[PDB]
């Protein structure tokens, strides 16, 4: 139907349960309720978001499941199975983004050169 | 042998750019 | 109808003799049970008549004079470590159950390293483990006086990989003031019992045994010295063409 | 009668109830005790041919296990598509630098 | 969970990074489904399907389905890095030195062409 | 062979329980013993034929019936607190002629006199230190599951996914946190050693799976807490070498290469297209 | 003693018993007989050649043996123990031919340049 | 230890060639410096 939608942020991720609209979602974690108002203040809830502050990878990953407020999350239609390595002040390395860091460069160092070149003309 | 290898292949791949840099001038400065 | 309880503790390769006594009846067969910790109680013996029988390592004695059987194993492997039941009855029914013979076959170890290692706490709760080891593999091992600390029995853990037989106990609290050269206090203490210092050690030579390689790093190296020599080509065409515009 | 060749944590452990005879391959070191054959990693592609008796049952026949591993780790992934390219990026930088020896040496 | 229809389990942390995916039903046929399209025809003596390494980052939609009707699907997701960059002062200080040491060179090189 | 079913069972005072026998060798008769701590075997009843029950030594509280001749179930009508016990079903061919008795894998209860004292097992992954890698070259995980109540845990190792049966120790009999105490609580613990060029890799996964059984979904709750039902509780550990050059260091030093690389190779691409520019220009303005 | 041939190329894994000399052959992996249904695609058998196609690291590993028709399966005594890794469009590739890939390389520019060196010499 | 096609060879191999060509071009000097 309609995935979760994860949305890593640095070593912060929001996980949004698209469905269910209007009503209250709560969140099962490996059949553990998770997403109260408990000790663990690392973990927020919203409306549909989940907020996992400082993402580890051996504890907050495997299953999850959102389910409305009072059902039963075995009728739920739709399971989640998170891996996720986070990293702290760590940009990736895409297809297009390593690119366009290359052209950025060239485009810097293509200026200075003209710079310099028509300096040196003015030198000549 | 094997402490952190990459580092010290790409610093000897620095100063050795160099020094063929500083080769070039040196036949920028003799041959004309 | 009368087994002699208690745990006995044989050395590693050493002839152990159990015995139940019945004194008195007319029972027909004789058999021996052996349970493990958390298991059910396996057949290992059954005989019928007075006298001697032997299956594998094991050896059945009746003595129906004397009034009393005996069980004897020869090579008594570390783990044969259990409670062993002894089994008659009549001809018609009714099997009459001893209450078992705890036997511990306590190693040995031939190269003995005693010490006592702190562990490092995972992040998760509160408890910090003093791991103590090899023991001389005689080293009673007793309960703590307090209610904070906890200590467990010695326990044999048997590495098959480097084939090598040891002893451990571990002792976890919630408490300051908790140090591994404060926690075995109430047991008995042999000599040498490493006790480390908290400053690393950090073999370097020893970490480079464990160096696993992906494909991923393969081709990523090669993806590096292609790109070396793309750089190499490239600025020898530079080179060459600078040349070739400050000769004219 | 299979010799059973066990995978221990990284290792590869040849076991029998009698001792391992060598033929060919990786030799490997007798353990502490007779009758095991560690074959180092496997990392490291342990291969070779192993001979042992059978005591306890088969009646003191002899049998033979060929251990063969292919731990792919001196391996790369390559498209046809990214050899194509690698090929023709060289070709490419070859003739750049056939042109400037050319252009060089026609106007020293 | 193998009631309420969930009959797809991941059986990830391997020896490798291979995923591998698991269907509970009756097993003559499992036949993968990804995404509603069609992927696998499973059977014995293969359990498992594959999705290659973890490095790829296996993402979407999946369900199987036996004898009976199909199962619900399971969003398997990965942010596995193998790309990841951490920012230290000796990444940034190598890119800035091999920044100026070739725009250094470069510099010297078109000062000498159009001098 | 002979099994039984369930393996682990909680119920609460005063409730009834039927546990189930069956034995697939075509024996004829069956009997229940239990099995204390101090007081051995002992048996509960036995039926000869198919319907013939017969009591044992300690039938007090203990309906059973056998209608088919492979099945012999026992039932607990109303339980007792004194009812703790390990339960074994037994399985003989025909009166004496054959001695031989085949007990099936064991069935535990335990009664506790309010269902607000079963609790998970907390699990915690401890990891070895540097001294031990240093001085013995073998590293020795302990996990350590406290805080569980009723005795129910089935601890296990998994080292990538797989179990290990080969450097495991684990406590056979759990302690108790206040050993003075009746409704206490257990600790249980386990060590796995591992030689330590294993544990040095950033590639092994090693985890520590604690089987609790206890409640199911047909038990009644209203406690604040979460409903303690049969579960799983682990807790995992990637290996870790600490100071070294494993391949996390070399991804990444391969990675900035790449960068550098694909940098340097735009720089001198940039500058062939500047004098390739300067020489075609040179060529027009010389022809 | 003549070992059993085994050749892996991307995703396909050929088996070859050289022992017998064959005309009926059978291969049994794991106590199971393995080849000969007239289904299975990737499990193909030849006269004297198995062919695992999409082998698996995880389910295809293990003890296989070839065995003549009439020969009961338990009888045989030469087992291959096979465990591979099976990365599709992954080639093996040890590092000596890549170092002779590289020198080649510089070979083929040197010789090429000193071409253009000696037929620019020649105006 | 296991590299594979991983090792420092590799990466002084080019180091190497960066090398020989600055052995030749030093050598060429200094026959130059010789020269006059």
């Amino acid at each position: 139907q309609t995935p979760y939608k994860v949305s890593i942020s640095g070593t912060t991720v929001i996980l949004t349960c698209p469905q269910y609209p209007g009503s209250e979602i709560l969140w099962q974690h490996n059949d553990k309720n998770i997403g109260g108002d408990e000790d663990d203040k690392n973990i927020g809830s919203d409306e549909d978001h989940l907020s996992l502050k400082e993402f580890s990878e051996l504890e907050q990953s495997g299953y999850y499941v959102c389910y409305p407020r009072g059902s039963k999350p075995e009728d739920a239609n739709f399971y989640l199975y998170l891996r996720a390595r986070v990293c702290e002040n760590c940009m990736e390395m895409d297809v297009m983004s390593v690119a366009t860091i290359v052209i950025v460069d060239i485009c810097i160092t293509g200026g200075l050169l003209l710079l310099v070149y028509y300096w040196s003309k003015n030198r000549k | 042998f094997g402490l952190l290898d990459p580092k010290l292949c790409y610093l000897l791949d620095g100063i050795l750019f160099i020094y063929g840099v500083i080769l070039t001038a040196l036949f920028l400065r003799v041959k004309f | 109808v009368e087994q002699d309880p208690g745990p006995l503790s044989v050395p590693e390769g050493a002839i152990v003799s159990l015995n139940c006594t019945y004194s008195n009846s007319a029972f027909q067969y004789f058999m021996w049970y052996r349970q493990y910790s958390r298991k059910g109680p396996e057949l290992l013996m059954y005989t019928y008549s007075s006298g001697n029988k032997e299956d594998g390592r094991f050896t059945a004695q009746v003595d129906k004079s004397s009034k009393y059987i005996s069980l004897f194993i020869r090579d008594s492997q570390p783990s044969d470590s259990a409670t062993y039941l002894c089994a008659m009855s009549k001809g018609y029914s009714t099997l009459t159950f001893g209450k078992g013979t705890m036997l511990l076959v306590s190693p040995d170890i031939q190269n003995p390293d005693p010490a006592v290692y702190q562990l490092r706490d995972s992040k998760s709760s509160d408890k910090s483990v003093c791991l103590f080891t090899d023991f001389d593999s005689q080293t009673n091992v007793s309960q703590s006086k307090d209610s904070d600390v906890y200590i467990t029995d010695k326990t044999v853990l048997d590495m098959r990989s480097m084939d090598f037989k040891s002893n451990s106990a571990v002792a976890w609290s919630n408490k300051s003031d908790f140090a591994c050269a404060n926690a075995f206090n109430n047991s008995i203490i042999p000599e040498d019992t490493f006790f480390p210092s908290p400053e690393s050690s950090c073999d370097v030579k020893l970490v480079e045994k464990s160096f696993e390689t992906d494909t991923n790093l393969n081709f990523q190296n090669l993806s590096v010295i292609g790109f070396r020599i793309l750089l190499l080509k490239v600025a020898g065409f530079n080179l060459l063409m600078t040349l070739r515009l400050w000769s004219s | 009668f299979k010799i059973p060749i066990e995978e221990l944590e990284d290792r590869v452990f040849v076991n029998c109830n009698t001792s391992i005879t060598w033929v060919e391959g990786t030799v490997g070191t007798l353990l502490s005790d007779i009758t095991r054959l560690d074959l180092g990693k496997r990392i490291l592609d342990p291969r070779g041919i192993y001979r042992c008796n059978g005591t306890d049952i088969y009646k003191d026949k002899e049998s033979t296990v060929q251990v063969h591993y292919r731990m792919c780790q001196s391996c790369v992934e390559l498209d046809p598509a990214t050899v194509a390219g690698i090929i023709v990026t060289d070709v490419i930088a070859t003739l750049l630098l056939a042109l400037g020896v050319f252009c060089f040496a026609g106007h020293e | 969970s193998i009631k309420g229809n969930h009959l797809v389990k991941v059986y990830d942390y391997q020896e490798d990074g291979s995923v591998l995916l698991t269907c509970d039903a009756e097993a003559k046929n499992i036949t993968w489904f990804k995404d509603g399209k069609m992927i696998g025809f499973l059977t014995e003596d293969k359990k498992k399907w594959n999705l290659g390494s973890n490095a790829k980052d296996p993402r979407g939609m999946y369900q199987c389905k036996g004898s009976q009707n199909k199962s619900k699907p399971l969003q398997v997701y990965y942010r596995m890095c193998q790309n990841c960059i951490e920012l230290n002062a000796a990444t940034i200080s190598g890119f800035l030195f091999a920044e100026i040491v070739s725009i250094f060179v470069l510099a010297v090189g078109v000062y000498f062409i159009a001098g | 062979g002979v099994t039984q079913t369930p393996k682990f069972q909680v119920l609460k005072t005063g409730q009834s329980m039927t546990l189930q026998c069956a034995q697939d060798m075509n024996h004829e008769y069956m009997s229940w013993y239990r099995q204390d701590p101090g007081m051995g075997l002992r048996l509960i009843h036995y039926s000869v034929g198919a319907g013939i029950t017969d009591q044992g030594e300690v039938p007090n509280g203990y309906n059973v019936s056998r209608s088919t001749t492979e099945d012999f179930p026992l039932r607990l009508l109303s339980a007792a607190p004194s009812q703790t016990s390990v339960y074994f079903c037994a399985s003989r061919r025909r009166q004496g002629a054959s001695g031989e008795q085949y007990f099936g894998p064991g069935t535990r209860l335990t009664v506790t006199e309010d269902l607000k004292n079963v609790f998970p097992p907390e699990v915690a992954v401890f990891e070895p230190s540097e001294a031990e890698i240093s001085h013995t070259q073998k590293a020795t995980l302990v996990c350590l599951a406290t805080g569980f109540y009723p005795d129910h845990v089935e601890l296990s190792w998994w080292v990538n996914g797989k179990e290990v049966h080969s450097g495991v120790s684990t406590d056979p009999q759990p302690l108790k946190e206040q050993p003075a105490l009746n409704d206490s609580r257990y600790c249980l613990s386990s060590r796995l050693r591992v030689s330590a060029t294993f544990w040095q890799n950033p590639r092994n996964h090693f985890r520590c799976q604690v089987q609790f059984y206890g409640l199911s979904e047909n038990d009644e709750w209203t406690q604040d807490r979460a409903k303690p039902v049969t579960q799983i509780v682990s807790a995992e550990a990637w290996g870790r070498a600490d100071c070294g050059f494993t391949s996390e260091s070399y991804q990444q030093g391969v990675l900035s290469a790449t960068i550098l690389y694909e940098i340097l190779l735009g720089k001198a691409t940039l500058y062939a297209v500047l004098v390739s520019a300067l020489v075609l220009m040179a060529m027009v303005k010389r022809k």
